[PDB]
C-alpha cells in the first residue's frame, strides 16, 4: 500500500561538469610502465552530467539507460541502498533488483510490481514489492562498504552479460584522477532500458543526512591509458576533445615536442 | 534428470582437471584457456587481485596465475635459432665446426 | 678508464642511447 | 645452412580448486519423499555437478 500525494514542488536537477571522472580497467590483463590506447565505451571529459539532490523535496525521477551509467554518490551515514533495473518495470516482464542488506548484496532477477513511487522504510520493516513471482537468478554477496563519502559506480550491459564496477573514496565533483576496478558480472541477458535508485528514509531534534548523487551517459571513444609499474592506471587521455590531445595520441606520447605534426 | 539447455552461458558444464606442475622446463602448457608452450619459473612481478595473466610491449602472453596456489609464474618459449657450418674448402679437408 | 678511450668519446659514447627480447622472441635475431 | 629448435617433452593442465557441488545429496539421500500425484522438482543451476 502506497499513498499518492499532490504536494511535490516541480524543479529541474542541477548540472555540473564531470572533468577526469569514469576511468575504468577494461579487461583483466596486466601491462606495466606501458602507454595503451584502447577503444570501449568510456564517459567522455569535461562533460555535462545530471545532479540530484535529496534531503518535503523529494528526488528519485525515472531515467532512460540508453548504453551505461556512471552513477557517482557524495554521501555521509549511507542513506543510498539500493537499484532496480528493468523495461517496463512491471509484471508483465522480468525485472532486477540490486539490495544492499545490512550484512549482505542480493541481487534478485524475476517478475514484480513496484508503487509510482516506490520507497523503503537502522531497518525495522522492508516493502518496495508487491508480488515476486518465478524468479530465474538469485545472488548472495558481502555489502558493497562537508559530506566525506564518495561512492562511485559504473553499470554496463551487453552481449547477455550485466556488469558493475565501483569505488569508494573518504573526502562540484573535486578534481584528480581515480580508477574504477571490476566489481561483479552476471549472465542475465534482460532487455534494460530505464533504471531507478533507492535510499533509506526513516521517521523520525531529528536529524536526516542529506545526500546528493550525479548521473552520467556512457560513449563510445578511444582512449590511451598509462600503466604504472605495479600495473595502475595514474592517467589517461582523450583524443576526439581538442586537437592537443589528438596530437598526443598520433604521437603515442604524453609530452609533445615543438614542431609541426599532420 | 532433465536437461534445460538454452541461449545462455551454460552455468552448468562439469568438472575440470589437474595435474602437478613443472618448473623450468620446456613444456607445452594450459591456464583456463590460455593454452601455449614455454618455460615455467617463478615470477618476481607484483599482480593485484583481479588480474589473471600478464602481457607485453609486443603485445604477447608473458606471465600467468596458477588458479590453485594464486602464484606468478612467467613463459619463454623455448629456445631457438639458426645454425652456421665452418668450413675450409673441401679440396683441402672434410673437418668442419658447428656454430649455433 | 678499462675502456681505453678518451674524454670526449665518453661522451659520445654516453650521450647516444627490454622490446630486445619480445622482438627475439617472435623469430627475429640480431 | 638450417635452424633447431628444442621440443617440449610434457603436457601440462591446470584449473581452479574445484568446490561448490550441486546439492544432490538433497535429492537423492532425502529422508523422505512425495508421493506421485505430488512429485517433487528441483531447478539446478551455478554449480559444478559431480
Ligand atoms: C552544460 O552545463 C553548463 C553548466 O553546467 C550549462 O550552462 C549548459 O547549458 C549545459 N549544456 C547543455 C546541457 O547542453
Ligand atoms: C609500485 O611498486 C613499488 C615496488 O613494488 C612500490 O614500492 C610502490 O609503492 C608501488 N606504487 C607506486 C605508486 O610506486
Ligand atoms: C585448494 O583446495 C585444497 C583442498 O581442500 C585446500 O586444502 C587448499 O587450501 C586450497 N587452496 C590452495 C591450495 O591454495
Amino acid at each position: 500500500q502506497c499513498v499518492n500525494l499532490t504536494t511535490r514542488t516541480q524543479l529541474p536537477p542541477a548540472y555540473t561538469n564531470s572533468f577526469t571522472r569514469g576511468v575504468y580497467y577494461p579487461d583483466k590483463v596486466f601491462r606495466s610502465s606501458v602507454l595503451h590506447s584502447t577503444q570501449d565505451l568510456f564517459l567522455p571529459f569535461f562533460s555535462n552530467v545530471t545532479w540530484f539532490h535529496v534531503i518535503k523535496r523529494f528526488d528519485n525521477p525515472v531515467l532512460p539507460f540508453n548504453d551505461g551509467v556512471y552513477f557517482a554518490s557524495i554521501e555521509k551515514s549511507n542513506i543510498i541502498r539500493g537499484w532496480i533495473f528493468g523495461t517496463t518495470l512491471d509484471s508483465k516482464t522480468q525485472s532486477l533488483l540490486i539490495v544492499n542488506n545490512a550484512t549482505n548484496v542480493v541481487i534478485k532477477v524475476c517478475e514484480f510490481q513496484f508503487c509510482n513511487d516506490p520507497f523503503l522504510d537502522m531497518e525495522s520493516e522492508f516493502r518496495v514489492y508487491s508480488s515476486a513471482n518465478n524468479c530465474t537468478f538469485e545472488y548472495v554477496s558481502q555489502p558493497f562498504l562537508n559530506f566525506k563519502n564518495l561512492r562511485e559506480f559504473v553499470f554496463k550491459n551487453i552481449d547477455g552479460y550485466f556488469k558493475i564496477y565501483s569505488k569508494h573514496t573518504p573526502i562540484d565533483l573535486p578534481q584528480g584522477f581515480s580508477a574504477l576496478e571490476p566489481l561483479v558480472d552476471l549472465p542475465i541477458g534482460i532487455n534494460i532500458t530505464r533504471f531507478q535508485t533507492l535510499l533509506a528514509l526513516h521517521r523520525s531534534g531529528w536529524t536526516a543526512g542529506a545526500a546528493a548523487y550525479y548521473v552520467g551517459y556512457l560513449q563510445p571513444r578511444t582512449f590511451l591509458l598509462k600503466y604504472n609499474e605495479n600495473g595502475t592506471i595514474t592517467d589517461a587521455v582523450d583524443c576526439a576533445l581538442d586537437p592537443l590531445s589528438e596530437t598526443k595520441c598520433t604521437l603515442k606520447s604524453f609530452t609533445v615536442e615543438k614542431g609541426i605534426y599532420q | 534428470l532433465s536437461f534445460e539447455l538454452l541461449h545462455a552461458p551454460a552455468t552448468v558444464c562439469g568438472p575440470k582437471k589437474s595435474t602437478n606442475l613443472v618448473k623450468n622446463k620446456c613444456v607445452n602448457f594450459n591456464f583456463n584457456g590460455l593454452k601455449g608452450t614455454g618455460v615455467l619459473t617463478e615470477s618476481n612481478k607484483k599482480f593485484l587481485p583481479f588480474q589473471q595473466f600478464g602481457r607485453d610491449i609486443a603485445d604477447t602472453t608473458d606471465a600467468v596465475r596458477d588458479p590453485q596456489t594464486l602464484e606468478i609464474l612467467d613463459i619463454t618459449p623455448c629456445s631457438f635459432g639458426g645454425v652456421s657450418v665452418i668450413t675450409p674448402g673441401t679440396n683441402t679437408s672434410n673437418q668442419v665446426a658447428v656454430l649455433y | 678508464k678499462p675502456s681505453k678511450r678518451s674524454p670526449i668519446e665518453d661522451l659520445l659514447f654516453n650521450k647516444v642511447t627490454d622490446l630486445i627480447c619480445a622482438q627475439k622472441f617472435k623469430g627475429l635475431t640480431v | 645452412t638450417s635452424n633447431f629448435r628444442v621440443q617440449p617433452t610434457e603436457s601440462i593442465v591446470r584449473f581452479p580448486n574445484i568446490t561448490n557441488l550441486c546439492p544432490f545429496d538433497e535429492v537423492f539421500n532425502a529422508t523422505r519423499f512425495a508421493s506421485v500425484y505430488a512429485w517433487n522438482r528441483k531447478r539446478i543451476s551455478n554449480c559444478v555437478a559431480d
